[PDB]
């Protein structure tokens, strides 16, 4: 399929998404600890993203250190809105959802499966294409080592609280379910009393089953939309 | 050359050989010869292609450069340009030449003379008209006369070319909201021009243009600080903040009426339409009562405006419209089915006009939501039967009914089955033919003519349309209607597949 | 300047430099005293203030109007309008300077190909004298009247016929000669010399060139004919195929003969065409010239001889291959010596009756390994066929069976044949050439060294 | 076990165990499947006006051409009739390539799989040489034309000066040559990327090296590779996947769901009733 | 009325770009026309192509044998490629065209439709040992013994059974010692 | 139906003219793209009893290379062609200098006719064709790439260039629809030009077996 067969997976992938966020700021000692899990590091500590009041580095700087040489990529994050590339702020992302690597530096964007997984055109793919295979081997190892050692600090879990929603969301779910059952009851009444007209190209059972399937599919879609819309950025299901 | 040949009584020797080339030789002799020869070969097209050959070579000239330093032009350029502007292709070309280099004294000075010399309708004057006062006023007079005699249909055609001229700046807008307001204030046809003024204001509202500050002072609604300050925040923000509604409620209810036209502003009532008739709008009891009171007050009272005094008020019809708006509010917000059970009174509310666009907008926000037709199972959805009743009871909403209905007709519902997609289109065509019986004839058939002759929609829908129309109508027929309908049946992609004989028999008698 | 219509300022108004008070070109007299009325003359004062770029403007408009004039000829080309348009072009095209062979070139391209009084005779004669650009009209009219295509093309064309005959007269040992499809070197120019009505032009010039070739060399007439004549009917022109009686037929027959040497079926068509009556005098002579004059016939004859020997191998007896080969050899031999008259040569009983057992002798003797009739057939037939058969036989009874035939052929001797370059190339420079000198055979001197 | 001994031989042809020819070139262009990337043809989608506007170099507008080029290059382009004629000939050549592409892909998808990623390569050349897009360039457009031409002469899939081998070579590298001419156009180099002479020479060298690396090597057991490539997704997954695959593979005189796809003529296809 | 072995036929306004008609306009753009198509159950390809108002150019079929009999070998090669690609793409994944092309070419390089079974693969002259390795080893070996068939040992499978270096990747060439190059040694 | 049969016969003739054009036979352009109304006006519109009978539709044409090589396109009355009718048609084949011909059958002919076809092969090359096969042109299908019959010299040049054997090429059946379309015999080679999404276009060759 002319795409990389192996990519960043599970713990490293979730933690590198949590790592490349715009809000991640690393203290000096944390930067020292992470920098030495880089086998390809030149030994020169980069200038911090923020100098004053306190020296703070960003995870983008550290991942720019991980990325080898001068590979260039543009990738789109999973949570990237489609309309963002049409209106203003198109190339200055308010969501940090446009990944662009320039001169082997992650100037912006949050990394996910679309930029580090098996998909063609990802960072590992172009890294292999432009820098042979051993450099990409070092790229894989450096990502895993640095990102896991930062995950020691950040940490990442999943629990009961991530599977729950507030009273408003559950009320909306129950109301949507109740309306769906009312619609199914109405369709059943129409079929039984013969107000329901069969659609062409199928029988009466097929028409009834297709309408019931449509109603329940709409119910599932609306409930899923409500549940996902109810999630928080700290939800671990959403993070995974 | 023609000029650089014998400069003196010879004069360069090389230029004397250059004189033999052109002079009154082939360059001049054969010009008349070939001008009569290409004519005799076939031809009035010869002079047209000749002018095209000249016109292409004209455009290379550097007109804005040399014309600035003269500052005089010998009195409006009588020697060469004044005879030139009387030529069609030249006067049209001058507009094109002006756009290349604006902000010049020479070009803006010269254009003021050609506008009143025969080019009353200055085409492609989007920016050039803005710079000059005389040309702008002249083309405004042409525009207002054209819209006045154009009737109703031309409003769609008259809006883009005219109203876009005020988009460059507001200084071209408030002046373009001044004289026709004076024409509107008079009782001699003052409604239609205020109609196009409010239409321009609404286009301004949907193009981001700020029209909330000028239209209030123009309808002398600035006479009271409270009224103007209250309405300003509503139209600028675009929401129903409670403070302005409360002051308006306690103001207009007292024995001191504001100008009636300020509460009748179409942008304000469309804002009420959007705020209230949306299904997802949740309001408390008290503010809802004030909202329905304002709409009822804005649609019930007859007032005599004597410019200093007014003594007139109606309360009963205000109460009836308040009840109708409140009941439709309850139906719209409850949403649950029991929808079918509520048509006993809902059609009674349909009879009231102020409710008709409310349920129309509610239907628009309902049907446009995807999977609604997928979720629907009836042969005819109840919402479309409501639009049938709306078409029956009233005729002012017919452009809006047709706009919503063609918006539905052009829509693709990919989630639906293909046969139910066609049956949905046939349902929309049933609304077309219903509206055809309610007087909206020419725009609907114009839509069909566009959809068939130009677009590549399904021919079965057109055939169903023509069959239903011929089966529902009877002679006599007007000449414009047969002029529009007859090319449909002559397309021959419909005629051979199935009233038809009666129509073709009558049409030839008609024309 | 203005050498047509009238004269206002094309000559005396051409020279503005003469004496002290003779100034006056025509840049002030021309137009004033543009195109037509003021409405369209108003661009002149406005453009004259822009540094007077009048020459490029006038010549550009003239160029665009001349190109647009050329296109409208297609309207009348697809003729009352054509006559008037041609007359207007002729009146406007009588002057120099303007219409640089575009107007008269267009008119001659429409209907002025063949010579006409005041249209093609005078215009064609002047264009030929001045070397004009009306190449199609010039070629068609010169070829029609024998002025340029027939007359001025008769020098290089008549000499090119002999030069082409010498060009394929080589006696090497024949290096994959090209077919009629690949024989289009100068074919486009020669076939397009009479694009208009080259049936008569080819009759006088090309026909006269062929008659001069027959009075010049044996190879000259056939060499030029073989290339162009076959390919012209492939040009998709009705006149080119219909000019000859069976040019479209015999040209395709020759091309398919060279495509497939062994052509038993094609021999029936060839015998039907060459064995007919009611057109013997002119048609028979022309068929003999086109059949034996061309070098491709000589190259075909070796394959025909080998195929005849192979066919006689199966039968192993002697009395259609022999009859066809003898008919072709007799027609070729009689074409060079005999004129284009009825009662064509060849068809002798001795040659045809002897060559069949002579060809069968290879088949009979070869099988017995593990004939006077050949000598009689060789003596009865032409020497060129014997030379070709002996050369082809070079490449064990097979080598001794075709021996007497070729030996008697060479001994008897001859007519127009291809047994030199074709013969020797089948199987001190004088040392090798001594044996070949008797045959003419050509492989001894040029074939041995060049091979 | 069917295509087990199917291997690409040293004459670049794919043959089975008994040397019967399966393919004259392995992918029909002799390229291995791992050094090949998804790419977009910038010529198939746009309209005629858009294609002319975005791909035809204009040597008549002195102002904008002086904006995007150094003044000496402006003078050289304007003065030379030969350079302008060559640029127009290149434009007509890419127009022929455009109509060839439209013939090849009647469906308007510009996504193709080609060895050298030209857009990323141009971006790399820009970044390495510190190209300033604001400044005018020092790159002669005729240098771009001759560099592209020589590069096309350098990318060889079929060796041989005979007409048959030359025709096969032109046919095997047709799509990549079209893509190369479209991407490395004089107009595009001038306006969109603004490369320099050293950067352009590096880009040409990089394209040649990468295309040469992407050729399928002799000795690859492409039969086994193809079998595994078609087998692994099958293991991963009106007829659903695996039984339909079995019906395609085991050539069945009766399938479970035989079907036609009847396409109608235009007049009937627009009408539902006569459909 | 109609055509035999054609049970049911369904009209469809396709939403997929592959089946929708696409025509270049005068302006040079691509316009997708939502025109009616028909899908049938049961195949009588020839009759349908011969029928009226039916586009013969674009009318294809799911079936593989009959399209080979009707349209030819290159047509069934292309149709099989299209069908295989459709199967792979329905999964949503992607497989490079080279492997599909190689499968189609291998199973259509002998004129007939070489089924990938005992019935197609073992009828070719690939050699007795490769065929015995594949399937019905005893039948193939006894037939070879009867007919004196010789295995030229040019395939990988035969050399694998005999333990010899295959003609595969690292064994598709020989190595010769460059004796002249050894003269620079020390 | 009368009009239905007239249309079917017109389509048969249209496909035959396209066939003769593809095989390299001199066909007039007007008859190559004649309309159905042109056919009806020319031939009589009434195959049931009127003039356009099958024998009135017989087509003769000669090869562009040699006028001697002519192909005959026959149209028998009976659906099932027996020995007697092919015999008299072959007598007509004898009396002219023609070499090869065609037969268009509405229904499958008797097997003995096919055996007679097989045995008379060296003297003359006659080919049958079911009416359903010729009812639509086959070369215009999207699935069918263009097929070009290549000459003996071209095949020898190919074989020498690739340095391969005759048997090492891909194969096409003699009874293949396109092989029958081009009327190519055993040992003939046809080159196939198809466009590929990987290389732009691709050339393949197929020997006939």
């Amino acid at each position: 399929s002319n795409r990389p067969v192996m990519g960043i997976v599970q713990d490293t992938l979730t933690a590198v998404r949590k790592f490349t966020k715009r809000d991640v700021f690393l203290e000096r000692g944390e930067v020292m600890n992470l920098l030495m899990f880089l086998s390809t590091w030149d030994g020169k500590v980069p200038q911090p993203a923020i100098l004053k009041p306190r020296p703070l580095w960003t995870g983008k700087q550290i991942f720019s250190l991980i990325i080898p040489g001068h590979i260039n990529c543009i990738r789109t994050h999973s949570t990237h809105p489609d309309d963002e590339d049409s209106g203003p702020y198109k190339h200055i992302s308010p969501g940090d959802t446009k990944v662009v690597v320039e001169n082997g530096e992650l100037i912006m964007g949050i990394l996910c499966k679309k930029s580090l997984g098996t998909s063609a055109g990802s960072l590992v793919h172009i890294s292999y294409l432009e820098m042979g295979h051993d450099i990409t081997r070092l790229f894989y190892s450096n990502i895993q080592t640095v990102i896991n050692n930062w995950l020691l600090i950040e940490g990442h879990t999943i629990g009961i609280g991530d599977s729950i929603a507030d009273s408003k969301t559950y009320q909306d779910i129950q109301n949507t379910i109740k309306k769906a059952k009312q619609d199914v009851i109405e369709v059943i009444e129409k079929a039984h009393n013969n107000e329901l007209e069969p659609t062409p190209g199928n029988t009466l059972r097929q028409t009834f089953e297709n309408q019931v399937n449509r109603i329940l599919n709409d119910a599932r879609d609306k409930t899923g939309s409500s549940a996902q819309k109810s999630l928080s950025e700290y939800n671990n299901f959403k993070s995974m | 050359i023609m000029e650089p040949s014998i400069f003196n009584t010879l004069g360069s020797p090389e230029n004397v050989i250059q004189l033999l080339s052109e002079n009154y030789t082939a360059v001049a002799q054969t010009v008349n010869l070939l001008a009569e020869w290409l004519i005799q070969t076939g031809p009035v097209q010869v002079q047209e292609t000749v002018e095209n050959h000249l016109k292409s070579l004209l455009i290379k000239h550097f007109d804005p450069r040399k014309a600035d330093s003269i500052f005089t032009e010998e009195g409006e350029t009588p020697a060469w340009l004044e005879q030139m502007i009387a030529h069609t292709t030249w006067r049209d070309l001058f507009y094109k030449l002006a756009e290349a280099h604006p902000d010049c004294l020479m070009l803006n000075f010269t254009v003021k003379l050609i506008s009143d010399a025969g080019y009353q309708g200055e085409i492609t004057s989007v920016s050039t008209a803005c710079q000059q006062l005389e040309v702008f006023s002249r083309v405004l007079r042409t525009s207002l006369a054209t819209i006045l005699d154009g009737g109703e249909e031309n409003l769609e055609k008259n809006l883009p070319e005219f109203a876009k001229m005020v988009c460059h700046g507001e200084h071209t807008y408030l002046f373009a909201q001044a004289m026709m307001s004076v024409l509107a204030q008079e009782e001699q046809g003052g409604s239609a021009v205020r109609r196009i003024a409010q239409e321009v204001q609404r286009f301004a509202q949907e193009k981001g243009h700020d029209a909330s500050q000028i239209t209030l002072a123009l309808g002398t609604a600035a006479s009271y600080p409270r009224a103007c300050q209250a309405l300003g925040a509503m139209l600028s923000k675009g929401a129903l903040n409670p403070a302005d509604i409360t002051v308006l409620f306690k103001m207009f209810t007292s024995m001191d009426p504001p100008p009636v036209e300020l509460i009748r502003v179409p942008a304000f009532l469309d804002l009420f339409m959007q705020s209230l008739f949306k299904p997802g709008a949740r309001i408390n009891q008290d503010h809802k009562h004030k909202y329905i009171h304002i709409l009822a007050y804005a649609a019930s009272v007859v007032e005599t405006w004597k410019k200093n005094k007014r003594v007139s008020i109606n309360k009963d019809e205000l109460k009836s419209t308040s009840k109708a708006v409140e009941t439709v509010h309850n139906l719209c917000c409850n949403e649950n089915s029991e929808l079918v059970a509520e048509l006993s009174t809902l059609y009674q509310c349909i009879r009231f006009p102020v409710v008709a666009m409310g349920v129309l907008k509610w239907v628009d926000w309902t049907v446009s939501e995807p999977r609604y037709f997928q979720l629907q199972t009836d042969h005819t959805p109840v919402h479309l039967a409501l639009l049938d009743e709306i078409s029956t009871c009233h005729q002012l909403l017919h452009p809006q009914v047709l706009q919503l209905l063609v918006k539905l007709f052009e829509t693709e519902h990919s989630q639906l089955d293909v046969m139910e997609q066609l049956e949905l289109k046939k349902t929309l065509l049933d609304r077309m033919v219903h509206l055809l019986s309610r007087g909206y004839v020419l725009p609907v058939v114009s839509y069909i003519r566009k959809c068939l002759e130009k677009l590549d929609t399904d021919i079965s829908l057109i055939r169903y349309f023509v069959t239903e129309v011929l089966d529902v109508i009877a002679p006599p027929y007007t000449s414009d209607f047969v002029q529009l309908f007859l090319p449909i049946l002559e397309n021959d992609s419909i005629a051979g597949t199935i009233p038809v004989t009666e129509f073709i028999a009558h049409c030839k008698s008609n024309f | 300047x203005x050498x047509x219509x009238x004269x206002x300022x094309x000559x005396x108004x051409x020279x503005x430099x003469x004496x002290x008070x003779x100034x006056x070109x025509x840049x002030x007299x021309x137009x004033x005293x543009g195109v037509l009325l003021p409405s369209l003359q108003s661009a002149l004062p406005f453009l004259d203030l822009h540094g007077t770029p009048r020459l490029e403007f006038h010549q550009s408009v003239f160029d665009e109007l001349r190109d647009k004039l050329l296109e409208r000829v297609s309207a009348i080309a697809s003729a009352e309008e054509r006559y008037k348009k041609l007359e207007d072009l002729l009146e406007k095209s009588f002057s120099l300077v303007k219409m640089p062979s575009l107007q008269p070139v267009v008119m001659c391209v429409m209907k002025h190909l063949p010579k006409v009084p005041e249209k093609k005779l005078k215009l064609v004669m002047a264009d030929k004298e001045l070397y004009r650009a009306c190449a199609v009209e010039v070629k068609r009219q010169i070829w029609q009247d024998n002025q340029a295509l027939f007359g001025d093309e008769v020098s290089p064309l008549l000499k090119q016929y002999i030069l082409e005959k010498e060009s394929a007269l080589f006696s090497t040992e024949f290096f994959s000669p090209s077919p009629k499809t690949r024989r289009q070197g100068e074919v486009v120019q020669r076939l397009t010399r009479m694009v208009g009505k080259n049936v008569k032009l080819y009759d006088m010039v090309l026909q006269f060139l062929r008659t001069l070739f027959l009075r010049t060399r044996n190879v000259h007439y056939c060499t030029l004919r073989a290339e162009l004549l076959m390919s012209l009917h492939d040009l998709d022109v009705g006149e080119i195929c219909t000019v000859d009686p069976c040019h479209k037929f015999t040209w395709c027959l020759d091309a398919c003969i060279r495509e497939r040497f062994v052509d038993s079926k094609r021999a029936r068509e060839l015998q039907g065409f060459l064995d007919g009556v009611k057109k013997g005098q002119e048609q028979v002579l022309g068929d003999l010239s086109m059949i034996l004059c061309d070098p491709f016939a000589i190259n075909t004859l070796a394959l025909s001889t080998v195929r005849h020997l192979q066919e006689l191998v199966g039968q192993e007896t002697l009395p259609l291959l022999l009859l066809l080969r003898l008919l072709a050899l007799g027609q070729g031999a009689w074409d060079m010596i005999d004129s284009q008259v009825f009662k064509e040569p060849k068809m002798e009983v001795e040659l045809i009756t002897r060559f069949l057992p002579m060809l069968m002798s290879f088949l009979v003797d070869d099988y017995t390994f593990n004939p006077e009739s050949f000598t009689k057939f060789l003596q009865e037939q032409r020497m060129a066929c014997e030379v070709g058969l002996y050369y082809v036989l070079h490449i064990k009874n097979a080598l001794l069976r075709l021996l007497p035939g070729l030996v008697e052929t060479f001994g008897d001797l001859g007519d127009i044949f291809l047994h030199l370059l074709t013969g020797n190339l089948a199987l001190l420079e004088d040392f090798c050439s001594s044996l070949f000198d008797g045959f003419f055979r050509k492989e001894n001197v040029h074939r041995h060294a060049l091979r | 076990k069917s295509m087990e001994s199917v291997m690409v031989k040293y004459d670049a042809t794919v043959r089975n165990s008994i040397n019967q020819v399966v393919q004259l070139r392995y992918g029909e262009d002799g390229l291995a499947g791992e050094s090949v990337e998804f790419q977009n043809l910038a010529t198939l989608k746009p309209s005629n006006k858009a294609f002319e506007k975005k791909f035809r170099f204009d040597y008549t507008n002195e102002r904008a051409l002086r904006r995007t080029l150094q003044e000496d290059l402006v003078k050289d382009v304007l003065s030379n009739a030969h350079i302008q004629n060559e640029l127009e000939r290149e434009f007509e050549r890419m127009r022929e390539d455009r109509e060839v592409l439209r013939v090849i892909f009647p469906t308007g998808d510009s996504k193709v799989v080609l060895p050298c990623n030209l857009l990323r390569m141009i971006w790399n050349a820009q970044k390495i040489f510190h190209i300033n897009p604001r400044l005018p360039s020092d790159l002669h457009p005729i240098k771009v034309v001759e560099g592209v031409k020589e590069l096309s002469k350098k990318l060889v899939i079929v060796n041989g000066d005979d007409p048959l081998s030359r025709q096969a070579q032109e046919n095997a590298t047709l799509l990549f040559n079209i893509h190369l001419r479209s991407t490395l156009c004089s107009r595009r180099m001038a306006e969109e990327f603004r490369l320099s002479g050293e950067a352009f020479d590096w880009l040409l060298g990089e394209i040649e090296s990468k295309f040469n690396q992407a050729i399928a090597h002799p000795g690859e057991m492409v039969g086994a590779l193809a079998a595994q490539s078609l087998g692994e997704p099958a293991t991963q997954m009106v007829t659903l996947g695996v039984p339909r695959l079995k019906e395609l593979i085991n050539i069945s005189k009766k399938p479970k769901t035989p079907s036609l796809t009847v396409f109608l003529l235009g007049q009937s296809a627009r009408d539902a009733e006569r459909a | 009325q109609g055509i035999e072995q054609i049970s049911k036929v369904y009209m469809h306004l396709p939403q997929t770009d592959n089946k929708k008609k696409i025509i270049i306009t005068e302006d040079g753009e691509f316009k997708a026309l939502q025109e009616w198509i028909l899908e049938t159950d049961g195949v009588s390809l020839m009759r349908v192509l011969s029928e009226k108002d039916v586009d013969p150019v674009r009318t294809t079929s799911n079936d593989i044998v009959e399209i080979f009999t009707v349209l030819g070998i290159e047509a069934v090669r292309k149709a099989l490629e299209r069908e295989l690609y459709h199967v792979i793409s329905f999964d949503g994944s992607y497989v490079n065209y080279r492997h599909l092309a190689l499968l189609c070419d291998t199973m259509t390089c002998r004129g007939h439709l070489m089924a990938i079974t005992r019935h197609g693969v073992n009828r070719q002259d690939t050699g007795p040992l490769m065929k015995c390795s594949f399937e019905e080893t005893v039948d193939v070996l006894m037939e070879a013994a009867a007919h004196g068939e010789s295995d030229p040992m040019k395939g990988v499978s035969e050399n694998i059974m005999l333990g010899q270096l295959a003609p595969a990747g690292t064994g598709c060439f020989d190595l010769l010692l460059d004796a002249e190059k050894c003269k620079y040694g020390m | 139906d009368d009009e239905e049969e007239t249309y079917r016969l017109w389509k048969i003739r249209k496909t035959i003219m396209q066939l003769c054009h593809d095989r390299g036979y001199l066909v007039t352009q007007d008859e190559l793209d004649q309309t159905l109304e042109e056919f009806k006006a020319q031939f009589g519109d009434k195959p049931s009893e009127g003039r356009p009978r099958r024998t009135d539709l017989t087509v003769l044409v000669a090869h562009n290379d040699d006028p001697t090589d002519q192909m005959f396109v026959f149209f028998p009355e009976e659906p099932k062609v027996g020995i007697k009718t092919i015999k008299v048609y072959c007598q007509r084949m004898q009396e002219e200098n023609i070499t090869r011909a065609l037969i268009v059958v509405q229904q499958g002919m008797t097997p003995s006719a096919k055996q007679s076809l097989v045995d008379m092969a060296p003297k003359y090359i006659l080919e049958q064709f079911l009416q359903q096969e010729l009812l639509i042109n086959i070369t215009e299908h999207e699935l069918v790439p263009e097929h070009v019959v290549m000459t003996k010299e071209e095949v020898t040049e190919l074989l020498a260039r690739y340095k391969l054997r005759e048997n090492q090429l891909p194969r096409i059946q003699a009874g293949d629809p396109v092989a029958r379309y081009f009327g190519i015999k055993r040992g003939q080679v046809v080159k196939i030009i198809r466009p590929s999404e990987t290389a732009g276009r691709y050339i393949t060759y197929r020997l006939v077996q």
